[PDB]
Order: structure tokens, then C-alpha cells, then sequence
């Protein structure tokens, strides 16, 4: 399971704080957290490239694709860039575009692919981040 | 750059700047769409990301083909296949002469095919209007401009209501009841269908409430015997002026019996009872359908 290399990111402290911040799962839904893994494999990220910045740009790309409510995903900017995020997010978005280029613009992830990558380990808590109303 | 040079500018709007470019040496014409980057970030707009990502997995004879994406740090070009003109300019060019019914039937047929392909692949276009429909010299019409398009396979996603110019916006969206799906695209084609016959917009409103009012006078003011949950809708008002439904030749005179039938089905108030593209393709209004050549 390639997923192991996906799951190390969710043991990180500041990451877990980012999840805890997103109670309503507005930007960190289980489907979004599945799409970012899809992005990881589509970009053919090595174990080396499983950085925190790559997780955030992939998550942001996922929100850009599947979420019409455009403003909530801006909450990602501080966690990835710090307190100086208001002057660091254009470069962050440039990195997102680079990732989008790297995956040959296949940013669309069908539900089937999401259910397949959520089926490898249904035990993990990130898949119980259901969203309702 | 490469082989191709810009030969003339087609249009310039909020989407960006679309050029007509051609190749010497071989003779290939393409539509070169320059994307306007974001102001604060100089990054690719969400609409461009969605359009490219969707069109890259959508290949259909009734859908515009994305040929290549020129991606540089400062510029972003979208290479599309070239078609002669959009449907709106064709309707304005035929406004006095009229468009032959076999050609109308042909266009609607192909549009319903392409729309069915999008819906089967869990993709909403959400922006079906004549200027986003491209035609060629050999009788083919294709869906274009997937900037406001998106997939709807993944559950509980957030949606928007700024979908299409009011004229072709379904009444479900106008009443603020969001949770909408495929039906809204069908509604747009229904409006476009009428606009192909009379060469005149069916619901030409200037506001949401005006758009609703024109839809009401044309199709009758909705009750709960036709639309089960219309009175409990967010933007519904009891002060709505009640109009009776009009007869469909006082609405569109040149249609035939099967014509009024299909148009009546595509403009159903209830989204759950509104026809799908697939079921519309099997309607008794596409029996003698053929592919006539338009005079451009």
C-alpha cells in the first residue's frame, strides 16, 4: 500500500492542528483528503517529495476543483506559509499551478477513484470526516 | 510561437482573449485562447483549471476539442479546434430569413448528444447559451466554454448560483433552491431550442425577479400541483402575480406537434420530472433527423 507514505503526513503535529481547526470539514473532507493522495500518485511523487507544502498545494488544488465556495480554502495559506502568508501566497499558488502541470492537468477525480483509495484502510480516522448539511 | 501565427482577434471578455491563429506550411487553423491571470497572485484562475481539467477527459464529436496547453510562468495559452462561428451570431444572421427546421432539429440533436455525454461522465456544463455553442460549415455544433463547468460525482460539495446569464437560467436556481443537478442544463437547451425557431430569446429578463416573471407569464405561475415544493423555497414570495399558462404556438408558432411536446418537456418546472438528455434523444422529435449544411 502506497498509502503508508500518504499517512505519515497525518501524524504531523501542525497537520493534526489543521484538521482540528477544520471541524466542519469544509476544506479537509475525506473525499478531498483522498483526492490529494490521487494527486500524489498522479504526480508520481517519490517518498522524497512527500513534503508538507506538497500536501497543502494538492489540498488547495482539490478545493479549487471540487468546491465552489472559494473563500474557505484561503485558510490553508497560514498553515503552509506562516504569519507572513499574506505576502507568500502568490508563490504558493504558483507551486499549485506547477503541481497541476505535473499531473498533466488531470485534476478531476471521480468518486470511484476516491472510494478505491478510501478502501485500502477504512480504519484510518481521516476517512470518518464525513460532512453533512 | 511554434508553427502558428495569430491571424485575427475573435473576441475579448472576462474569460480572456480569444484569437484565431493559423499555420503556414500545412494549413491548420486553431483558436488560441489567452487566459487572464489573477490580479493578486498572477496564478491560473479556478475557471481555467476546471475547464482544462474537464475538457482533457472529455472527448466527444459534439464537444470542442482541447488540442494543447502552452504553460509558461507569465502566459497561459489554450489551443482549441477552430470552428466558423458561435450559434448566437448565426441566429442574428438568420433573424430575418429564418433557420430551417431540419437544421434546428439537427443542432438540438447534436447538443443533446454532447450534453448526454457530459452528464454520463458526471459533468455539469452550467453555462449553455448560444455564444458558447460553436458551429462549422458542415452542419456540426459543439458545446464550448467549460469555464463554469464542474463534476458532480463527489457527494456534499458546495455549489454556486452564478451559473449562466439570466435568460437561460433554470427557475430552480432563480428561486434560490440550491442542490440542483443535470436538469438546469436541459432547461438552457430548452430556451435555446425556442430561440432557434423564433430567432428571439424566450425569457429576456434584466433581473432575477424579472426573469422569473417572464418565465411565469410564458409558462404559468407555478403552484404545488405542478411543482411539489415551490412554495417552501427560499426566494419564493406569496406576492407573486398569478398568470395562466400560454398555449405553445402563441409561444412558438412554427413548431409541429412533436416539437411543442419536446419543448414542453424540457421546460418542466419540476427538476425531478424534467427530461434527461438521453430520454430527449429518444423523443419522437428526432425521427427524420438529418445533418443539413448551414449557409454561413
Amino acid at each position: 500500500q502506497d498509502m503508508t507514505a500518504f499517512f505519515k503526513l497525518f501524524d504531523d503535529d501542525l497537520i493534526q492542528d489543521f484538521l482540528w481547526m477544520d471541524c466542519c470539514c469544509k476544506i479537509a473532507d475525506k473525499y478531498l483528503l483522498a483526492m490529494t493522495f490521487v494527486y500524489f500518485k498522479r504526480a508520481k511523487f517519490t517518498i522524497s517529495e512527500h513534503t508538507r507544502i506538497n500536501f497543502f498545494i494538492a489540498l488547495y488544488l482539490a478545493n479549487t476543483v471540487e468546491e465552489d465556495e472559494e473563500e474557505t480554502k484561503y485558510e490553508i495559506f497560514p498553515w503552509a506559509l506562516g504569519k507572513n502568508w499574506r505576502k507568500l501566497f502568490p508563490n504558493f499558488l504558483k507551486l499549485r499551478d506547477q503541481l497541476w502541470d505535473r499531473i498533466d492537468y488531470r485534476a478531476i477525480v471521480s468518486r470511484r477513484c476516491c472510494e478505491e483509495v478510501m478502501a485500502i484502510a477504512p480504519t484510518h480516522y481521516i476517512w470518518q470526516r464525513e460532512r453533512s448539511v | 510561437m511554434e508553427n502558428f501565427q495569430k491571424v485575427e482577434k475573435i473576441g475579448e471578455g472576462t474569460y480572456g482573449v480569444v484569437y484565431k491563429a493559423r499555420n503556414k506550411l500545412t494549413g491548420e487553423v486553431v483558436a488560441l485562447k489567452k487566459i487572464r491571470l489573477d490580479t493578486e497572485t498572477e496564478g491560473v484562475p479556478s475557471t481555467a483549471i476546471r475547464e482544462i481539467s474537464l475538457l482533457k477527459e472529455l472527448n466527444h464529436p459534439n464537444i470542442v476539442k482541447l488540442l494543447d496547453v502552452i504553460h509558461t510562468e507569465n502566459k497561459l495559452y489554450l489551443v482549441f479546434e477552430f470552428l466558423h462561428q458561435d450559434l448566437k451570431k448565426f441566429m442574428d444572421a438568420s433573424a430575418l430569413t429564418g433557420i430551417p427546421l431540419p437544421l434546428i432539429k439537427s443542432y438540438l440533436f447534436q447538443l443533446l448528444q454532447g450534453l448526454a455525454f457530459c452528464h454520463s461522465h458526471r459533468v455539469l456544463h452550467r453555462d449553455l447559451k448560444p455564444q458558447n455553442l460553436l458551429i462549422n460549415t458542415e452542419g456540426a455544433i459543439k458545446l464550448a466554454d467549460f469555464g463554469l463547468a464542474r463534476a458532480f460525482g463527489v457527494p456534499v460539495r458546495t455549489y454556486t448560483h452564478e451559473v449562466v446569464t439570466l435568460w437561460y437560467r433554470a427557475p430552480e436556481i432563480l428561486l434560490g433552491c440550491k442542490y440542483y443537478s443535470t436538469a438546469v442544463d436541459i432547461w438552457s437547451l430548452g430556451c435555446i431550442f425556442a430561440e432557434m425557431v423564433t430567432r428571439r430569446a424566450l425569457f429576456p429578463g434584466d433581473s432575477e425577479i424579472d426573469q422569473l416573471f417572464r418565465i411565469f407569464r410564458t409558462l404559468g405561475t407555478p403552484d404545488e400541483v405542478v411543482w411539489p415544493g415551490v412554495t417552501s423555497m427560499p426566494d419564493y414570495k406569496p406576492s407573486f402575480p398569478k398568470w395562466a399558462r400560454q398555449d405553445f404556438s402563441k409561444v412558438v408558432p412554427p413548431l409541429d406537434e412533436d416539437g411543442r411536446s419536446l419543448l414542453s418537456q424540457m421546460l418542466h418546472y419540476d427538476p425531478n420530472k424534467r427530461i434527461s438528455a438521453k430520454a430527449a434523444l429518444a423523443h419522437p422529435f428526432f425521427q427524420d433527423v438529418t445533418k443539413p449544411v448551414p449557409h454561413l
